[PDB]
């Protein structure tokens, strides 16, 4: 029982489900992510002030 | 020159937080090129009024 | 011109110590101050042994700030933030109140 | 400004417009090689496409 127990976890991190994620919202040194350069989603970042 | 005098009016303006502007001109020679002027500064610059 | 007094300039008083105010220096570049924020003007002291104090602008946000905001958009008043500098919240000491 | 083969999903569109519309199309690629926005320079109170 406690093996079955065990076996059943998601030992990899949670899937992103969106811009709506604390993750994301809040930086870390732990977790960087950014966008290439001056693009469209640059833009689109920039518009929304949040 | 009322050209570095809108610029200095902009930038007071900016200096107090006021983003938004009503440019109430009149009918008055040389008067055309000052709103061209300030128009193209307000859209030129990265303020964003 | 118009001999009409009224009230429009309300001064506000907000501590940066909850959460909900999270009032930031003001960035050099960009517009000053983020595009979503309250202009909030503090009194810094300049030096240890001078009671001289300096008004430096700063960038207000928060929860609380957002509440205001929506106050002043319903009552359709403007309103001046300011930092308390003489304690947190204020107690009644020797029946005298700070804060 | 050396000479390269670009091919893809772009270039067949490009190649159907050109047929369809009788055009002679002259492919370019970007010299800066990123799509380019309004971006913040010196006397930063000014917008230039790049």
């Amino acid at each position: 029982a406690n093996l079955a127990a065990f076996l059943v976890l998601d030992r990899p991190e949670e899937r992103i489900t969106g811009i709506n994620d604390p993750r994301l919202r809040n930086p870390s040194d732990k977790f960087i992510y950014a966008t290439v350069k001056q693009s469209s989603v640059d833009i689109y970042f920039r518009r929304q002030v949040e | 020159s009322i050209q570095q005098q809108a610029t200095v009016m902009l930038k007071i303006m900016q200096d107090y937080d006021w983003h938004v502007f009503s440019l109430v001109t009149t009918i008055f020679p040389g008067y055309r090129e000052f709103i061209s002027f300030v128009k193209t500064t307000v859209d030129n610059s990265f303020v964003g009024w | 011109s118009d001999c009409e007094p009224d009230d429009n300039h309300l001064s506000i008083v907000t501590l940066e110590e909850a959460p909900f105010v999270i009032v930031e220096d003001i960035d050099p570049l960009t517009e000053t101050c983020v595009r979503n924020t309250v202009p909030c003007r503090k009194f810094v002291k300049i030096n240890n042994s001078t009671n001289e104090g300096m008004n430096v602008k700063k960038c207000c946000k928060g929860f609380c700030i957002d509440i205001l905001k929506k106050l002043s958009r319903t009552v359709k008043f403007t309103y001046d933030l300011y930092l308390v500098t003489n304690g947190k919240h204020g107690k009644k000491v020797n029946n005298v109140w700070n804060g | 400004t050396v000479p390269q083969c670009c091919y893809g999903f772009c270039i067949d569109l490009l190649i159907k417009l050109a047929r369809t519309m009788n055009f002679t199309y002259e492919v370019h690629l970007v010299a800066d090689g990123k799509f380019g926005t309004q971006e913040r320079v010196n006397n930063s109170n000014k917008k230039e496409w790049n």
